[PDB]
């Protein structure tokens, strides 16, 4: 059992510079009077699920919400049980 | 840390060095001169065989902590009152060591002041 | 170009450049790819010295003289600063630790038949 | 002892009346049988010795060397079985006769209760070796190697005869028991200094000492395989055995006459270990390794402390077995390659895995890895020399590091890497070579379990 | 590893995918046998850039002496297949 | 302007920074042609000897045999005693021996003197 | 041992819910443990015993005489 | 690796190689893709401004300060592909490449398994045996007198002929034999 | 079943052999197995004698 | 060519065991062994937090 | 004892990344793996926080 | 066990504390010890009993060899090789016995040091003193003899030491 499923490559017209920080590169190259021929080739790095990035601090607190909820629940349970 | 900066930037003889302390007799301050008490004898401390560096004035609380840890073994956090008591006694010992350091510092201050006053009176 | 006609027994053997053997063209189709050699070509007198498993003279991003200067300076500065810090140690504002039974005389070495001078501790 | 000497003698008529296609089988079987008989000698007692008769005696120093000598001959036959395929029956029988004569002379040498008989057989061991080297040798330099091996030994050993007869004239007996019991101090005089030099130089040349080792690389390189193993395993131990036997009458002169030889050995160990690093030949590299180990043994013997003697005996046995194994492996490589050059054949581990395992084990043993007897002897000598002077540890540690370096260099250059492309005659290793390596290595890992059998009389 | 056994048609599809995103050349005009210097009017530096793009996309790097003499997508595909030992 | 790369014995000059191949003359091109010619001749000989189905051995390399002979068996016949060779031999073969002898002699003399005075504290030194 | 996951070629790879919930659970467990221990054991970081101020110590308990007695 | 080298590199080849190295090291310096694209376009701009220079003395005067500037800012730890001569997995599988001729030494019991493979092996061996005899003569008659000048081999010209010296190029073990 | 036989031929049998070897051969010779004497505190009772260690002297206990 | 995949029980289990370890083993071992060093009970507040501040 | 746990964790996570990225070790070629490899990134985050000395 | 004499290898009475469970939480140590006893000690004990009862059915003895005393090298003639041989063998046997005595003292020292735990510096003073005395005696007796040691060399060392100490004593008394 191996990876044989006849994968199909997507259409080449999907990748566009729009919605990516390649606009800034294109604009500052046009200001001095050039263009980047390979701009679309890497648009896939900013198009799909990779579009949204997370900051370092947000990365550190990966499970803060669930842990905080569980901690509050446990503290309340201990408070209401020990007071007996 | 400030004392290190004061010693290595101000006057060395102004305040002591840890190696040679104490430099004044214990009876210089007050004449009653109460003695420290030890509640653990040689033999029971030897049987508990704590450590050579753990056989200090706070040994009885350490022995009680060892007894509590040995007795209630499975519940490894059963006994904390004696742990806190031992920590408190060690804190008090550190406070007494600080008292010794500051006492020596002020005694040396007054000794320098006395020497300076005597020299000024002789010169005058 | 043979080695100079000195006492040493090089004789009639070409003095190939001291260029190493790791930095030969790694993409050429050598007859011996691991050693980067061609069949029949003259062999350096010191091939066993340069076999990519030993000293290689590959050019480095930073000059050799500046590399040596920087490394020696870093090591010497570290040693000098360690000695300087040894001259000026770092400690805490406390007196020496106090141990109850004649500075634990019996527990350190023993010799119980000598009756050492008894050291008493100053409560403060 | 005659229960050992007589069968070795009977090996000759057994070989000469064998069929043309069954000499190897008979020689191997009866040599192995003889080795079993020799095993009985190992059970030494804490008292004097096993004084068999007026002519032969066995100690706990002679027992391990005797067992190793009797054990080596089957391995020599299995090693020589390869390159003697195209040889006539008479010449093969002559080769086996030379090997048997060498074993008989060594057996008679190692007991030799009298020193003159010891010297006579000690020089008798020189003729079959020279014939083997100069007759069944491949290269054209075997003649010069034979001349060097003969003359280096004989020039050193000729004054020894004069010294021995002089000692007999003054002392009155050369029996080793009487010599040991009636020993008297040697005064500090020029005559006594020259007696010391005469009695010592003959054994120091054969060990060999650094500066007189020029004959050893030639003799080891140009000799056939069997000559190489018998030189590296047993013939080098003759000098050390003689020195440890004869230093009983040179006290207290040695206390200051050992300085030149101690310095020479403690520096030549480093020099030859360094030489091993830059070597274009395998057999030469192994020969220089043997020189380094024997220099360490010289230092140990000259220190003259109980730990020195124990370590010297252990190192003797261990180095003999290890050098024999290494020469075997080099010969197996040379037979397929026909070149005898380290970098000509590379990456043989991909083609011959089990021989790569044997190479690794032999290199590890040569590297003095614990708890093998190599490291036992090494460490005993290190501690004894440290007691002698605290500064020797620098030289000994440098030697240890260089030894590890050149051992792993030998392993890596010939086993690891990419195979050479233009060699396509690397046939799979035969059962004979694998059995030879196994019989070389298993006794070492077995002796590491009972070290007291090889620690000498001062155990 | 679990790396699929990439085949010739997959290699050709990837090559054309990389080329069609190079806006200096029009996707409609290009073919598997199209040249670079003449049929598409590309500079030598441009050809070096295409070679480096395929280098980055395929994860293996082409030596200069072999990269400077690849002028068609078909021979690039053939070179990659020869490097990676592709049957079909 | 940028700081210059100064080559050394163990860090040689890069080919790109080398100026020999920027001052190009027709004789340099001729020399490169001859070098490539002899290299290709050797390569063709090796490949002809290498792909032969009849060959079932090791291709003898004259260069390797020549190198081994030069390294091992050709040192003495080309040796001549000169002041440089003689001085190097005397130094490297005598100096270390006497240096180590002096060091060990001094150490052992000091130890023996301390033993005679008895101030060494040799307690528990049973094994020797 | 696992499930069949196929390559994507310039799209986000498939993610099974198992790994997502497992990673979220373990991160939540770590943060809950940290918060719980900080709640119960606050002195392990902030300290439990005040640091004495040596300047505030009067000369009476330090055995200092007013520069005239000795 | 495949193509035989020339006796020397032309100025164009030097310029192209310098361009490739400069772009690679710039990519190594500029980790992110947008920055790399921006600075690669800037480098291409500063690289093509001397494209149309005519005299060769000044062009050779250039590409020298260019090499010095490259050596000054070469990112002493560049990015190397894993299979490159500097990569982390350069010669990782070179210990698994067992030569084809080893199969000639297999025991008949081992050859009993895989019979079809060994039949095709015999067919290939016969093909090589005839092709070598043809190739030696073809190469002998094709080479110019005085020895070859470059290490480029000619293709097969007749119908049944095969390229000279093909056996050890065709029968490479594999890229990843195991 | 796999783990059941594994714990028998890989764990139980070595335990049996080593326990036999230590109990009846290693401990036969003196000083082969030496155990650190257990810590004795105030208040414990000794199995061998039955005597009770006297307690402490009631140090002043505040906080 | 995205080949990202971790859905293998071996890797997940091996990582999660060390995860539970690196979360709880420090507490367990610290509180489950007898004391062998004199505690540093009293310390200046600025020096008490020096590790956290510098981190 | 503590370093054993968390450093073995870190190396196991690094090996997971290397295998998932087709034997790539340079961090210049690792991009967005916080969402692509959730268990690996959570394990690496926990290991790094333990290494740095998180209370 | 009675295999070894208790006087030569002394052992303290090894007093041990009694279990004082402070809590009702069942400790795993006692349960593990009970199960280990049940499924390890019982089969081992049965096997040992079987082996011992097999041994008892065939019992035979081996004896310790006793050696007579022979004149030392001090009352041996100059060249009487037989008396020299006997004295030399006796001296070697005494050397081995002395070595084993030192080994016994070292074993006692190591055992005491390990047993006493953290108070080894105090509770094993007697063992260290015994080892010091025995080591000094052994060093005076047999040290520095050399690899080729013999009874004559040891006697010469003893004579030289006696001369040195007699000269020192005479100088001290005459001072
Ligand atoms: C750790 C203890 C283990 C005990 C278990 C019992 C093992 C008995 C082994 C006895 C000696 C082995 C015989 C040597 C030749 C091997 C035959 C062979 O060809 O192998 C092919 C065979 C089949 O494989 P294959 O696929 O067909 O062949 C493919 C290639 O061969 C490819 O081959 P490969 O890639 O598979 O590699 C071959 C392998 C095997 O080849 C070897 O290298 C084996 C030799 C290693 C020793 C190196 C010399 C150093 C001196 C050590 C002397 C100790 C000996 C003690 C008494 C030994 C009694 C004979 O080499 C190694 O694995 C590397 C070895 C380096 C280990 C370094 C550590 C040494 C010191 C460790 C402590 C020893 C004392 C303990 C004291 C305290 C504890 C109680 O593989 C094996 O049989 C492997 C055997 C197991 C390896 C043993 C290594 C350590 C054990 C040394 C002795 C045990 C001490 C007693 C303690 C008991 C508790
Ligand atoms: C056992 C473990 C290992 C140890 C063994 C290894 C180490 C020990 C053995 C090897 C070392 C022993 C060598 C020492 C003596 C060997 C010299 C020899 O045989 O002469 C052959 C050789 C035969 O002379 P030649 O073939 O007629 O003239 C050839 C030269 O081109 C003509 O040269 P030139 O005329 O231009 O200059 C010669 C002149 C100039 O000498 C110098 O250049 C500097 C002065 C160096 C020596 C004075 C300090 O020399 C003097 O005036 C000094 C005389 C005192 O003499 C020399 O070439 C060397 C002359 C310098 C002698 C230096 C020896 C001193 C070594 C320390 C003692
Ligand atoms: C379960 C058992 C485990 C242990 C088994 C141990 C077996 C050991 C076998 C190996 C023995 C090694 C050889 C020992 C030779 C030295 C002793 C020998 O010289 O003694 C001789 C005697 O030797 C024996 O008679 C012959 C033994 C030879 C054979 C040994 C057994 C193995 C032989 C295998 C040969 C090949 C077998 C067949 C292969 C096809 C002469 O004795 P002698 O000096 O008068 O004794 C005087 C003292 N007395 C009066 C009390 C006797
Ligand atoms: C080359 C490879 C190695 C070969 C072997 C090397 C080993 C041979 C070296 C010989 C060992 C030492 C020989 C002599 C040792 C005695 C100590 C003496 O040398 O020192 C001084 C001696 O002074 C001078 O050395 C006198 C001798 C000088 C002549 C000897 C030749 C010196 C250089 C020759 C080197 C050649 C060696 C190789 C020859 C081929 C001390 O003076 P003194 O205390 O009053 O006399 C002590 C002796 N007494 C007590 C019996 C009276
Ligand atoms: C002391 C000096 C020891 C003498 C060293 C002998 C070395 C010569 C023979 C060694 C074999 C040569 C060899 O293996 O090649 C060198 C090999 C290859 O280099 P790489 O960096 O790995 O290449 C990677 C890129 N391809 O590298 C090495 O192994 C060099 C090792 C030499 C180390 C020498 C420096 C040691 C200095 C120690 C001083 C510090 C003392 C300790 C201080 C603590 C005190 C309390
Ligand atoms: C690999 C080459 C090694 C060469 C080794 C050669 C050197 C060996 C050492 C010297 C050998 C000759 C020594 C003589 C044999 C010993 C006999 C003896 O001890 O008797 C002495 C006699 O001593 C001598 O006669 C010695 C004379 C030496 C003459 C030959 C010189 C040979 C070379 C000398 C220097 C060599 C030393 C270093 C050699 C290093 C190796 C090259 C006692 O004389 P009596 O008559 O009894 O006097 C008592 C009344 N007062
Ligand atoms: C971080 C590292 C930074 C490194 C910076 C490196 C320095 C950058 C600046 C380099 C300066 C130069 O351009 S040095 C300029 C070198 N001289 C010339 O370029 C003259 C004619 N050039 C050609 O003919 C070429 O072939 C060409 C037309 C380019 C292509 O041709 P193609 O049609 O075959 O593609």
């Amino acid at each position: 059992e191996h990876g044989h499923s006849k994968m199909e490559l997507p259409d080449y017209k999907q990748w566009k510079i729009e919605g990516t920080p390649l606009e800034t590169v294109q604009e500052k190259l046009a200001a001095r009077g050039l263009r980047d021929p390979w701009g679309r080739n890497e648009a896939w790095r900013y198009s799909g699920g990779f579009a949204n990035n997370v900051s370092f601090v947000g990365a550190l607190l990966k499970g803060f919400k669930w842990g905080f909820a569980a901690f509050v629940v446990a503290v309340g349970a201990e408070y209401y049980l020990e007071s007996q | 840390g400030a004392h290190l900066a004061r010693r290595y930037l101000g006057d060395a003889s102004k305040e002591p060095d840890p190696l040679r302390m104490p430099t004044f007799p214990p009876d210089y301050g007050f004449p009653e001169r109460k003695e420290r008490e030890m509640v653990a004898t040689q033999q029971e401390m030897n049987d508990a065989q704590l450590m050579l560096q753990q056989r200090d004035y706070c040994a009885h609380y350490l022995i009680q902590l060892l007894k509590c840890k040995r007795d209630s073994f499975p519940n490894f956090l059963a006994c904390k009152h004696e742990q806190h008591d031992w920590d408190y006694c060690e804190h008090l010992d550190y406070v007494k060591r600080m008292k010794e350091f500051e006492r020596e510092r002020r005694l040396l201050q007054r000794k320098k002041r006395r020497e300076q006053r005597e020299a000024e009176m002789a010169r005058g | 170009e043979p080695y100079p006609d000195d006492g040493m027994g090089y004789g009639d053997y070409p003095k190939l450049p001291d260029r190493s053997q790791q930095e030969r063209d790694p993409w050429y189709d050598w007859d011996h790819p691991d050693l980067r050699l061609n069949w029949g070509e003259p062999i350096h007198w010191d091939l066993d010295m340069y076999i990519r498993n030993r000293v290689d003279t590959s050019p480095t991003p930073v000059s050799w003289n500046t590399m040596c200067k920087h490394l020696f300076g870093f090591v010497a500065f570290m040693l000098f600063m360690f000695w300087v810090g040894e001259i000026y140690p770092s400690y805490q504002p406390v007196g020496p630790k106090q141990y109850p039974y004649n500075d634990l005389y019996l527990e350190r070495g023993g010799d119980p038949t000598k009756e050492p001078e008894p050291v008493v501790h100053y409560e403060i | 002892m005659l229960k050992i000497i007589i069968p070795t003698t009977m090996l000759l008529p057994m070989t000469w009346m064998s069929k043309h296609n069954m000499i190897w089988i008979n020689a191997t079987v009866h040599s192995l049988l003889i080795s079993l008989i020799s095993l009985s000698l190992l059970n030494q007692l804490g008292e004097n010795s096993l004084n068999f008769s007026l002519t032969f005696f066995s100690d706990s120093l002679s027992a391990p060397l005797l067992v190793l000598t009797t054990w080596l001959l089957p391995l020599m036959l299995m090693a020589s079985q390869s390159h003697l395929s195209k040889e006539t029956t008479t010449r093969k029988k002559l080769y086996i006769t030379m090997l048997i004569l060498l074993q008989l002379f060594l057996i008679m040498t190692f007991t030799a209760t009298e020193l003159i008989l010891f010297y006579i057989l000690f020089e008798a061991t020189l003729v079959p070796t020279l014939i083997i080297i100069t007759r069944w040798g491949n290269q054209t330099e075997r003649l010069n190697a034979g001349l060097y091996f003969l003359f280096y030994t004989l020039a050193g050993s000729l004054p020894l005869l004069v010294a021995l007869v002089y000692i007999q004239n003054t002392t009155g007996s050369l029996n080793f028991l009487i010599i040991h019991y009636w020993s008297h101090p040697l005064s500090n005089s020029w005559s006594n200094i020259f007696m010391w030099l005469a009695c010592i130089m003959a054994f120091m040349v054969k060990m060999p000492l650094y500066g007189l080792h020029l004959w050893l690389p030639k003799a080891h390189v140009e000799a056939p395989i069997a000559g190489s193993m018998v030189l590296a395993a047993v013939l080098l131990k003759l000098g050390g055995y003689g020195m440890m036997r004869i230093t009983t009458i040179l006290n207290p002169l040695t206390n200051y006459m050992a300085y030149p030889f101690l310095m020479l050995s403690m520096w030549g160990m480093i020099m030859t270990s360094s030489i091993c690093l830059r070597q274009t030949d395998l057999k030469s590299l192994i020969a220089y390794s043997s020189v380094s180990h024997m220099a360490l043994v010289i230092v140990a013997i000259m220190i003259q402390t109980p730990w020195s003697f124990m370590g010297a005996t252990a190192l003797m046995i261990a180095h003999g077995l290890t050098s024999s194994m290494l020469f075997c492996l080099a010969n197996t490589n040379y037979e397929r390659v026909h070149s005898r050059t380290m970098i000509l054949a590379r990456g043989l581990q991909t083609l011959l895995p089990l021989m790569a395992t044997w190479w690794l084990v032999a290199s590890l043993t040569n590297l003095a890895l614990p708890p093998s007897i190599n490291l036992i002897g090494e460490l005993f000598i290190i501690t004894a020399s440290f007691s002698w002077s605290n500064i020797t540890i620098i030289l000994m540690g440098m030697n240890m590091m260089i030894t590890a370096l050149y051992s792993l260099y030998m392993l890596i250059t010939t086993q690891r890497g990419k195979y050479t492309h233009h060699i396509n005659n690397i046939k799979p290793s035969f059962t004979r070579e694998n059995a030879l390596m196994a019989l070389h290595i298993l006794p070492l890992l077995l002796l590491t379990l009972n070290p007291k059998m090889i620690l000498g009389p001062l155990y | 590893s679990d790396a699929p056994p990439l085949t010739l048609e997959a290699i050709k599809d990837r090559v054309l995918y990389v080329l069609k995103l190079y806006d200096k050349i029009d996707p409609e005009k290009l073919s598997v046998n199209s040249h670079f210097m003449k049929d598409l009017g590309l500079d030598s530096l441009d050809q070096v850039e295409i070679i480096m793009a395929m280098e980055d996309e395929f994860g293996f790097e082409i030596p200069d002496i072999d990269a400077e003499k690849l002028m068609c997508p078909q021979e690039i595909v053939d070179y990659i297949a020869d490097k990676k030992d592709v049957y079909e | 302007s940028f700081p210059k790369y100064k080559p050394s014995r163990l860090a040689t000059l890069p080919a790109t920074l080398d100026p020999a191949e920027y001052d190009i003359s027709p004789e340099t091109r001729k020399a490169q042609a001859e070098r490539l010619a002899i290299r290709s001749r050797l390569k063709r000989e090796y490949l002809l000897q290498y792909n032969d189905p009849n060959r079932l051995g090791v291709i003898e390399d004259p260069a390797l045999i020549r190198w081994t002979y030069a390294r091992s068996a050709n040192i003495y016949p080309n040796f001549r005693p000169t002041p440089k060779t003689s001085l190097l031999g005397a130094l490297f073969g005598i100096g270390p021996l006497f240096f180590w002898y002096y060091v060990f002699k001094t150490d052992r003399d000091k130890k023996e003197k301390l033993i005679q005075e008895g101030k060494l504290d040799q307690t528990f030194n049973i094994s020797y | 041992g696992g499930v069949h996951i196929e390559p994507r070629y310039r799209q986000f790879p498939q993610l099974t819910r198992s790994q997502l919930i497992q990673a979220e659970f373990f991160s939540a467990t770590m943060w809950f443990w940290i918060l719980w221990r900080f709640w119960h054991d606050s002195d392990a970081v902030l300290g439990h015993f005040p640091y004495p101020d040596p300047s505030q110590w009067t000369d009476e308990e330090l055995g200092i005489l007013p520069d005239d007695e000795d | 690796a495949f193509s035989a080298p020339a006796a020397y590199l032309t100025h164009q080849q030097k310029v192209l190689r310098l361009y490739k190295r400069a772009l690679r090291h710039l990519e190594s310096w500029c980790v992110h893709r947008d920055k790399y694209r921006y600075f690669a376009c800037l480098m291409r701009a500063r690289f093509d401004e001397h494209k149309n220079e005519k005299d060769m003395v000044k062009a050779t005067q250039l590409l020298r300060q260019a090499e010095e500037e490259f050596w000054y800012g070469q990112h002493p730890q560049p990015y190397i592909f894993p299979e490159s001569p500097g990569g982390t997995s350069y010669e990782r599988y070179e210990c698994y490449k067992v030569p084809e001729w080893c199969l000639d030494d297999w025991h008949p019991s081992e050859k009993a398994m895989y019979p079809d493979y060994f039949a095709k092996r015999e067919q290939w061996k016969r093909l090589r045996r005839e092709s070598w005899e043809r190739e030696v003569k073809q190469l002998q008659e094709e080479t110019p007198p005085g020895g070859p000048r470059t290490e480029a081999l000619p293709p097969a010209r007749k119908e049944g002929d095969l390229p000279p010296l093909w056996w050890h190029i065709v029968t490479r073990p594999r890229e990843r034999p195991m | 079943y796999r783990h059941s036989i594994f714990a028998v031929t890989h764990v139980l049998i070595p335990v049996w052999i080593i326990h036999y070897y230590l109990k009846y051969h290693v401990t036969a010779k003196p000083y082969t197995v030496v155990e650190r004497k257990p810590r004795i505190f105030p208040g414990d009772t000794i199995l061998e004698t039955g005597e009770v260690i006297p307690l402490m002297k009631e140090f002043p206990d505040q906080h | 060519l995205v080949l990202i995949n971790e859905n293998n029980p071996l890797l997940i289990n091996s990582i999660k065991r060390l995860l539970i370890g690196s979360i709880f083993a420090g507490f367990i071992i610290s509180n489950n062994i007898p004391p062998m060093t004199v505690p540093n009970t009293t310390m200046p507040l600025y020096m008490k937090m020096t590790a956290l501040i510098v981190t | 004892c503590m370093h054993a746990f968390f450093k073995a964790m870190l190396f196991m996570c690094s090996g997971s990344i290397i295998h998932s990225l087709n034997d790539e070790q340079d961090i210049r070629k690792m991009g967005g793996l916080y969402k692509a490899m959730p268990f690996t990134t959570t394990a690496l985050i926990i290991g790094s926080l333990a290494l740095t000395g998180m209370p | 066990p009675d295999s070894w004499d208790k006087d030569v290898y002394p052992e303290p009475p090894r007093r041990t504390p009694a279990p004082a469970p402070q809590t009702s939480l069942p400790n795993p140590v006692t349960y593990l010890t009970k199960i280990f006893d049940l499924l390890v000690d019982r089969p081992v004990t049965l096997a040992r009993e079987f082996i011992e009862q097999q041994h008892a059915k065939n019992r035979y003895y081996y004896y310790h060899r006793e050696f007579r005393r022979v004149p030392d090298i001090t009352e041996c003639e100059e060249k009487d090789i037989l008396c020299m041989f006997e004295a030399e063998m006796q001296w070697r046997r005494d050397y081995k016995v002395d070595q084993e005595i030192v080994n016994i003292i070292q074993e006692r020292l190591k055992a005491c040091q390990q047993r006493e735990g953290e108070s080894y510096r105090q509770n094993c003073a007697k063992e260290l003193e015994q080892f010091t005395q025995v080591s000094k005696a052994f060093q005076d007796r047999y040290s520095d003899l050399g690899a080729h040691y013999s009874a004559r060399k040891c006697l010469a060392k003893q004579k030289q030491r006696m001369l040195a100490e007699r000269k020192a004593a005479k100088e001290a008394a005459a001072a």
